[PDB]
């Protein structure tokens, strides 16, 4: 009855959604068609937090769909779960944002926006009590990050005490796809530390590490990447869907996460990600899952915990399993690992349970980390944006769109103050 | 197969069952019983024949 | 001697578990897929059935050839064979041992001279062969971890050189051209374009060139063959498609059934707009579609084990049978009805049955996470029935078919942090109390008027299966896993007995005298025991290929069931023993069974779900 | 007439009365529907004219979900539909949003079902309020509730059990914070207030029944067992009869100092029982040892001031002396220098009743040891630095800001913890 | 409960050690599908000892397979028990060892050692209480004795008190297969010694001669060498994993056997070896078991004991058995075979006995001497060994992998010392 509204930004944020909204409807029981039919009554019981109940047993998603460009969401349409979403909440333009911000922002996204604003009334005005809302999306495209951030804002103005949960693809360290990302991470960045309450950094190398060493896949798609992205999004918000020992709705993660308001940025990780060969061999026991989770090579993150310190970390587990050994083995990571987790705070892990587990799967865990190595990210994103700003490459096709070049400078100096908050909070020292 | 598997049929196989076992003092004090009443059946015939 | 009466068994997660067989004038109407075997049984129930069975595990692939022929697939057990079955024969015809693992899709061509059989693992291939001897191409190779979902026969193009077979394997789509007359495959792959969908069903046209293939996403994508490529798409059937046939007479016509039990007539042909409109609904999640009766009824199969018939003329809706889903668990019988039989299962669904015709009486349905319906006990107005969570829920017992209503629950009887989920529920004698046994040794009593505990009984250290209670206030376990079983006392307090074999046990039944107790083993082995004697009377050795897991007993003491892992069940004299008569019709392990309260009648289950009734005269 | 108004507040408070209302129900002879096939239950439950039975309890929680899963559940029938008091929005574990935001209405509405509920009792001997401090909803609706029911019934018995942060295992970050928040506002409303620790618990779980994995469900039996033998002189007669007025005059030497420990004994399960004599003098010292005691707190460190023994079962009073005169005369056990007696034994003739799916036996004997002790000044001690370790970088302050607070209300609150802790040290100083 | 992790090093290494798993399974009634069909309570009261349990009802082996070329374990995986095998636990390089110990133990081996080590860390943290580590492999190879050496330095620095047992298959007296065997071998003798605490020498002649002999197969292929070895690295352990009358552990073994600690190398033989044609002809008695077990052409060792002195002597019996019966055999063959037994040890016989035998046999008994016999082995390895190095024939191979000259004479001097300890315990007299 804490309802959740899903909001997808761009071509990584439509796909990304739709992965998601798939990965729900089956653990839910959804068919493509809306019609329930999972056998189950747990799986209906809250089902009203993502879905809305049409004339027959139809089940519409929350979901509101943005782009500029209408390929994706034919696509999206066209895809195995597309006909869930009511057509009414595709909002699309014509000429699609060129990975530029900017038009994403000010020049195309301000004549769509009033279109998905009111879509957005819409959905939460129907709803019964609103958790918040949930946005994703892609830093370093020009639609996605553009139009996220725009809504993003409006939607803070419009509801500040409600939740906002952002999960923002951030552009790879190695390997760039797009030359303009520094800019759009840049930009997209200043507007996620001000408005976003709860932000999920997600790097697409990081992600294909992991499904190539964990689940050792020979040829991951863009598809496994959204998978995983939506088994993460799924585990955050279980709590709320299904009946837990220790339940935690978002509200209370990030209550338990963020110390101070603006280091909100979180890397996350799903176990147990187990390759298709040892599948049998593994055990699934809460020690296991909690060595997977800690490992640096789960993590979805480019930037790696072992550099940083971990501020706080919340573990969210899910299956018949016992609360002692939960407890026991988190403060036992947090014992053996002391140098890695901050002195100042005497417990960094906040444990929830939820007697649901993901279908296919006896137990899970996702884990939510706030630690200051998420520093290095934005290091590097700086250190690419102040090397094309010098020069001020590609600066004019920002600049005609009609923003200030001053905000470049704006967006760049607060990114280097949340910086430097990291590794004030990395080395502070208690008393 | 495997040499050191004794064939079916042999003084050295033993079935799964009458393997894990371990009762040597039962087995012993049942073998000792039989013996015995086997001698005292071979008396018994020997006696007959004189 | 065991006469086979009825066999229920559908395995309903298989996409075409049940399918007719055209033209079939003489008996045998239908073909389902319940486990190792595959029971071939007339259109009309109380009718006689065959058990075509020459597998070893599971069965994965059925295959019709459109009149003539039956296919079964097996998996694992590096026996993943193709065995071809005729109708007159009912015997195997082919044996193809070539896919190292589980053979993916089989189907057959619609001149039924080829015979596709597609594997995934290690080895993927697309075999083909001829009706006559063997194999016409190798393979194609495919690629590993591609889970072939189902596949289909083009009618058209069998000028020998050529034969159109569509592949759905994912969101992959491929069409392979076949020349049997050189044996060759090209593989092409359709050309999705953003239509990304899990493709149920595959249907040629009539003519050919446009291939129709149902999605989970209530679907049908249609696709010209002679460019390999998505052409439209059009919704059918809300729910999903399941099985998707072509029309009997049809202009354009095709049925198509759905999850929500729809059935409707989607054409190609009239524009972008369908505005659903069934014609028929059935019950349940459609998975099958066939015509049968000399093409008068359409045959629709069920996810959930149901078979129905469908008239033609004027649309009438008639069962057929229905089979228990999930792995089944336990058998009951009304104490003194012979008429109503229980039936449990690993699924949280009790089915009771009017032993008379095989239909079901009643229904009784619980939640996944309230676990599995591991023992039930049959009352002339209540279904009673200890779960996998350990609690021990009783539902007001309904007719006609309807979903029971629980009258009340005993919460948390056994579940101890260490074992959960209460085995071997058993009903006093009369009716005045409930024994139960928990996952981990412990046995207790019930009060029936007050739903109170009387008494907990605690010294067995392993798993409670084939508990019994006695002639007066009485009662003995089985205690799997510690090898020894006890008779004790409602006084709390254990009288003697206390009998320790040398094998694990896995059940337990007292015959009509209360001195004889019969135990079995995995060993094999069938122990008789005097509750006078320290030691059991005799044992019988070897008494079923593989492990035996159950033992029944009927109420004269005269003879007692065992059945086990090698899917046979047989009948023993209780003091004589030797085979009364014995008989292998379950396609699986038999996991639990009931004798009737009167002479005749013997009701078994397997892990399957198959469930056999017995004429024991 | 000896009617008890229970609270359950949290997910704790009402995972608690699961088992404190299947307990009840079991000892009772209650069916889950509602009726039995006297007046024992009247402490606990009120009858109807039809004979069907309702506990005069109050399921109190801002999150739907655990509430619905007893509305769901077995006892759908029994309670009161409109007793399972369902918030819309979870506390987050914020007691700023449980005390000052949420919490509000939801507490008046609170006061009105119970108000109603008092409207059914003849007598009322007090409240048995159960929730957790370290969380949102336990402790600032906990918190708003206790203040407005000491404003409005006045000199009623409150009896807190509240369950504390362990030591070092917790499963919140701002546990810390919202506990020192409930303590200063619950030092001066409970006239009775347990303490329970997760982590000892679970000890005596792992060392005691054995259970290498305990949970939550046997967590809340073993404290339903320990309120049962608490309440079982209510409800069933016996030799010493002890009451819940009895408790705070035999037990409470100053209003400041009424935090009890709690030790039930024995603690065996099925395997284990019936191997030893478990008489009365063995099951007391087993109370009295530290590892059996109910919160991580060694009284070794400091001395007992009261102790207040509940035997339940074949128990004579001979023996109960001659056990109290050994744990006396034992050098291990110090009782503060001003105490000479500081026992308050009462015997009751009504063994525990187990119940099905625990892990504890059935026992003929049980004692539940309730005691005021200077060492409880430990676990103030820990979360008095837990605390301000935060709140020297005011971490998570800002959380608690947002919802209505101020800076102040933190300094309060820890400094009326520190004279907590130099009120301890200086009853436990001669 | 005593946990032993295996170990297969080199071809040879790993075919044993496929056989003996093997072995194993069958034994303990597992099925290649790592399912339990054995049909028995004892089968699984220690199964813990050699196999962990999997998700379901399988059981995972406690082995690693290491290697340099991958063709050794694509058959072993392809073979009847590939499947039981964790998958992680196959650590193989990518270019074999072409018989050189220098490329084995420092060039090549030394990559691939860390990933050796991680494994065996992650398998040896797993058991509860350690035994210790059987690492079977062949001297004379390059892979196999190269990695069997560093391995065995590596465990022994990581776990000084756990045990460890090896199965070296020692390069045979007349029929060599490779040429630098006896360069191998004296490489990996030195480190035997300083680092193995137990060491069981296995010669492929002997075995063929114990098998065309007592077996009188005439045609025996490797994979029935390797079963023989598997019988006997079945036995010396089953005290471990059954119930016994008289049970003793491998540190009981190693204490009753090892009189100074230099002097840890050991033959074994296996009983009883019977033809397929006698076999209904044979009668097993304990005598008759003795009288096979204590014949010089059983011992798998090509030295004959009758040319050495018994130091020690093990044996393990298995069957329902009398211990006066075993008792008075051992007694009595120690009496009549006096002048073959050192004089200053009054019982050179630790008799252990065990309820449970192997599969097929009614009694079974695996022998372990240590003897002075060994002497003669090492000393035609020197006298090979030194006929090579005086002209220095294939040294450079060797050389150009990095170690110096000094290594050859450093190894050389360390086995001409075990070889005079040998000869002094063998001529040594009392007071
Ligand atoms: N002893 C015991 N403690 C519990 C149990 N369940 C939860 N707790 C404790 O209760 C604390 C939080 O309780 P609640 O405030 O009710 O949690 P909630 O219902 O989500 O409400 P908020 O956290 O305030 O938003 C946790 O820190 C746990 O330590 C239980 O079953 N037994
Ligand atoms: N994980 C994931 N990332 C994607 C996907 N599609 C695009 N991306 C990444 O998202 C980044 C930005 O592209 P995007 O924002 O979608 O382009 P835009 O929609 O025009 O703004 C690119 O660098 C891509 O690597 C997808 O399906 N999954
Ligand atoms: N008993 C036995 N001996 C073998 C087997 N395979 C190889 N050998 C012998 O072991 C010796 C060493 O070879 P090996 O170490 O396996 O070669 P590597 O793996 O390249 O180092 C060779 O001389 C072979 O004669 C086998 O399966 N069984």
């Amino acid at each position: 009855m804490r309802e959740i509204v899903h909001i997808q930004g761009g071509q990584c944020g439509n796909q990304i959604g739709a992965k998601f909204w798939e990965v729900v409807s089956d653990e839910h029981g959804i068919d493509p068609t809306g019609t329930y039919h999972g056998d189950s009554d747990l799986q209906l019981e809250r089902i009203n937090v993502y879905f809305n109940e049409a004339t027959g047993g139809r089940y519409v998603p929350r979901a509101i769909l943005m782009d500029l460009e209408p390929g994706t969401m034919d696509s999206v349409r066209s895809g195995p779960y597309g006909q869930i979403f009511r057509p009414d909440n595709f909002v699309f333009g014509q000429t699609g944002a060129g990975n530029n911000w900017a038009k994403g922002h000010y020049t195309e996204g301000a004549e769509l926006i009033d279109s998905v604003l009111d879509v957005v009334r819409k959905e939460a005005e129907s709803c019964d009590c609103l958790q918040g809302f949930q946005v994703c999306h892609s830093l370093g495209g020009g639609t996605g990050s553009g139009m996220g951030t725009l809504l993003i804002s409006k939607i803070r103005e419009e509801y500040p005490d409600r939740m906002m949960l952002t999960f923002s693809v951030v552009p790879s360290p190695k390997v760039s796809d797009t030359v303009v990302e520094p800019y759009n991470a840049t930009l997209s960045v200043h507007q996620l530390v001000e408005n976003a309450d709860e932000c999920m950094v997600l790097d697409n190398e990081a992600l294909y590490d992991i499904c190539f060493r964990t689940l050792k896949l020979t040829t991951p798609t863009f598809g496994d990447l959204n998978h995983l992205i939506s088994a993460v999004m799924s585990g955050i918000t279980c709590c709320l869907r299904f009946p837990g020992q220790l339940n935690a709705d978002l509200r209370k993660l990030a209550v338990n996460l963020i110390p101070f308001p603006r280091l909100h940025f979180f890397m996350v990780g799903f176990t147990p990600l187990t390759s298709r060969g040892s599948q049998q061999y593994r055990a699934l026991t809460v020690p296991e899952l909690t060595q997977q989770m800690w490992d640096a090579k789960n993590m979805m993150c480019a930037a790696d915990p072992r550099h940083g310190r971990y501020l706080t970390a919340s573990a969210l587990f899910r299956g018949r399993m016992s609360t002692k050994e939960v407890d026991e083995q988190m403060l036992n990571v947090q014992n053996k690992n002391s140098s890695y987790f901050v002195e100042w705070i005497p417990n960094n892990v906040k444990s929830s349970v939820c007697d649901i587990p993901p279908k296919g799967l006896k137990m899970s865990a996702t884990f939510i980390g706030n630690s200051t190595a998420i520093q290095e990210m934005f290091k590097r994103v700086s250190e690419q944006f102040t090397a094309m700003f010098r020069r001020k490459a590609f600066l004019h096709w920002y600049t005609g769109e009609g923003m200030d070049e001053m905000e470049f400078t704006e967006a760049e100096s607060n990114m280097n103050d949340l910086v430097s908050e990291y590794q004030q909070y990395q080395d502070a020292s208690a008393e | 197969g495997n040499p050191v598997m004794p064939a079916r049929n042999a003084p050295a196989f033993c079935d799964e069952y009458d393997r894990f076992n371990r009762d040597v003092a039962g087995e012993m004090n049942a073998k000792k019983q039989q013996n015995l009443q086997k001698k005292e059946e071979v008396y018994a015939v020997k006696r007959a024949e004189q | 001697p065991l006469v086979l009466r009825h066999i229920a068994g559908l395995n309903g997660q298989m996409f075409g578990a049940m399918r007719s067989i055209p033209n079939s004038r003489g008996p045998y109407n239908i073909a389902q897929i319940s486990g190792v075997s595959v029971i071939l049984g007339n259109e009309n129930n109380l009718a006689p059935q065959f058990t075509l069975r020459g597998h070893d595990d599971v069965i994965t692939a059925f295959a019709m050839s459109h009149g003539g022929s039956m296919l079964a697939t097996g998996q694992k057990g590096s026996n993943s064979d193709v065995i071809v079955w005729d109708v007159a024969a009912c015997a195997p015809k082919y044996k193809f041992q070539e896919h190292d693992v589980e053979v993916a899709t089989v189907s057959f061509s619609a001149d039924d001279r080829l015979l596709l059989s597609a594997s995934c693992f290690t080895d993927a291939k697309l075999y083909v062969w001829d009706m006559a001897t063997g194999k016409i191409v190798a393979k194609h190779g495919l690629e590993p971890g591609k889970r072939i979902t189902c596949s289909a026969w083009s009618p058209a193009l069998a000028n020998g050189r050529a034969y159109t077979c569509a592949t759905a394997a994912g969101e992959e789509l491929a069409l392979w051209t076949v020349d049997p007359f050189t044996g060759m495959v090209s593989g092409q792959k359709v050309v999705l374009g953003t239509v990304r969908r899990e493709y149920t069903s595959l249907a040629f046209s009539a003519d050919g060139a446009w291939l129709y293939g149902g999605t989970t996403s209530a679907d049908v994508v249609t696709v010209n063959v002679q460019r390999a490529s998505v052409q439209m798409t059009h919704p059918v059937c809300s729910g999903g498609v399941g099985a998707l046939l072509l029309s009997p007479d049809g202009g354009g016509a095709c049925l198509v059934g759905g999850r929500d039990g729809s059935l409707s007539t989607f054409n190609a042909a009239g524009g972008a707009w369908r505005e659903l409109r069934p014609f028929a609904k059935v019950p349940g999640c459609v998975t099958s579609l066939s015509l049968s009766a000399d093409g008068g009824a359409f045959l629709v199969g069920t996810a959930q084990g149901g078979v129905y018939r469908l008239d033609r003329t004027s649309l009438q809706l008639h069962t057929i049978s229905q089979a228990q889903q999930g792995q089944l668990t336990a058998v009951a019988f009304a104490p003194g009805q012979p008429e109503a039989v229980a039936t449990s299962s690993t699924d949280g669904s009790i089915y009771v049955w009017s032993t008379a015709d095989y239909t079901l009486q009643c229904r009784v349905q619980e939640p996944t996470q309230a676990g599995g319906a591991l023992c039930c006990v049959l009352t002339r107005d209540a279904v009673i029935s200890g779960w996998g969570d350990g609690n021990i829920r009783c539902h007001a017992r309904a007719a006609g078919g309807a979903t029971c209503a629980q009258m009340w629950m005993i919460p948390g009887a056994h579940a101890l942090a260490h074992s959960v989920g209460v085995t071997a529920l058993r009903l006093s004698n009369g009716g005045a109390f409930l024994l139960s046994g928990g996952m981990g040794g412990e046995l207790r009593v019930w009060d029936l008027r007050s739903r109170e505990m009387a008494a907990h009984m605690k010294m067995h250290n392993s798993r409670i299966v084939g508990a019994a209670v006695m002639a007066d206030d009485k009662h003995v376990a089985a205690a799997s896993e510690d090898r020894t079983w006890s008779l004790w006392d409602v006084g709390s307090e254990r009288v003697r007995t206390t009998w320790r074999g040398q094998s694990m046990f896995r059940g337990m039944a007292v015959s009509a005298d209360k001195v004889s107790v019969v135990t079995v083993t995995l060993d094999r082995k069938i122990q008789m025991w005097d509750v006078r004697g320290p030691d059991p009377r005799w044992t019988k050795v070897e008494a079923h290929g593989k492990e035996v897991g159950c033992v029944a007993s009927d109420h004269r003491g005269a003879a007692f069931a065992t059945g086990g892992a090698d899917q046979a069940v047989r009948v023993w004299d209780w003091r004589n023993g030797g085979e009364v008569g014995g008989a292998a019709c379950h396609s699986a392990p038999v996991a639990a069974m009931a004798f009737s309260p009167d002479d005749a009648g013997l009701v078994s289950v397997a892990l399957d779900g198959s469930t056999c009734f017995w004429q024991l005269t | 007439m000896r009617e008890v108004i229970s609270i359950h507040i949290g997910q704790a408070g009402i995972q608690v009365g699961n088992a404190c209302w299947e307990l009840y129900c079991l000892e009772h002879g209650i069916q889950p529907d509602g009726q039995m096939p006297d007046d024992a239950f009247n402490t606990f439950f009120s009858e109807t004219g039809a004979g069907k039975h309702v506990p005069r309890c109050i399921f109190l929680d801002l999150e739907p979900t655990v509430v619905d899963e007893v509305r769901t559940g077995t006892y759908r029938q029994l309670f009161h539909p409109e007793q399972l008091i369902s918030g819309k929005e979870d506390a987050a574990n914020n007691f700023a949003r449980g005390h000052y935001t949420i919490g509000k209405e939801i507490v008046d509405l609170a006061l009105d079902r119970i108000r109603k509920l008092a409207d059914n009792c003849t007598g009322l001997q007090g409240f048995l309020v159960f929730n957790a401090v370290g969380g949102g909803t336990g402790s600032g609706l906990g918190s708003l509730l206790l203040e407005r029911l000491s404003v409005d019934y006045g000199k009623k018995s409150k009896l807190g059990f509240t369950v504390y942060p362990s030591p070092q295992v917790s499963t919140a970050v701002v546990e810390p914070y919202n506990s020192v928040l409930s303590t200063h506002s619950l030092l001066e409303h409970t006239d009775v207030a347990v303490m329970l620790d997760n982590e000892a618990i679970y000890d005596i779980c792992r060392r005691s029944l054995d259970i290498e994995r305990p949970t939550y469900t046997n967590l809340n039996r073993l404290i339903a067992q320990v309120i049962s033998s608490l309440t079982a002189s209510l409800r069933f007669d016996g030799a010493l009869n002890v009451d819940i007025t009895e408790f705070q005059t035999n037990l409470v030497p100053y209003p400041r100092i009424h935090f009890m420990l709690s030790s039930y004994a024995p603690i065996i399960s099925a395997e284990k029982a019936y191997h030893e004599q478990l008489s009365v003098a063995e099951i007391t010292n087993a109370a009295f040892e530290p590892a059996s005691m109910m919160v991580k707190c060694d009284p070794r460190h400091g001395k007992y001031m009261a102790c207040c023994l509940m035997y339940r079962g074949d128990v004579v009073p001979k023996d109960v002396n001659a056990s109290v005169a050994t744990i006396k005369t034992k050098r291990t056990i110090q009782f503060v220098d001003w105490c000479p007696t500081g026992f308050k034994c009462g015997i009751n003739y009504q063994p525990p009743t187990v119940v099905p799916g625990g892990d504890l036996a059935k026992v003929q004997r049980a004692v539940c040891m309730i005691s005021n002790s200077t060492a409880i000044g430990e676990i103030f001690s820990r979360l008095d630095h837990k605390f301000d370790l935060m709140y020297a970088k005011r971490a998570f302050v800002h959380w608690y800001v947002g919802e209505g607070m101020e800076e102040g209300e933190f300094s309060e609150a820890r400094e009326d913890l520190a004279a907590l802790e130099k009120d301890f040290e200086e009853v436990g100083a001669e």
